């Protein structure tokens, strides 16, 4: 269940209170990654795995 | 040797369902708390706060 990066990823980015921010604005996060390309290097390394 | 006792659901029978409202409302009472008593109870929520 993907509400685990969403949450990390924030985080990472101090200054927002994690915990205190709904499930919600979250999924429709996901929902415009999944549309994005991958940086050649990360990319290129799962292709290799 | 198996053996049972027919359960005998013959339907309706009685069309008190247009007159008898002052019982129908007590069945349907009934038969809603019966409902409660199943509709599972919900799991994995967004922390109230």
């Amino acid at each position: 269940k993907m509400k685990a990066i969403v949450e990390d990823f924030l985080k990472r980015l101090h200054i927002f209170d994690v915990a205190r921010v709904p499930d919600d604005q979250m999924y429709r996060l996901r929902d415009r990654l999944r549309l994005l390309p991958v940086e050649v290097r990360r990319l290129d390394i799962f292709n290799l795995i | 040797t198996a053996r049972y006792i027919r359960p005998n659901l013959l339907q309706d029978r009685l069309n008190l369902h247009d007159n008898f409202e002052s019982l129908w409302d007590t069945i349907t009472t009934s038969n809603y708390i019966l409902a409660r008593s199943v509709v599972p109870d919900l799991k994995e929520l967004v922390s109230t706060e």
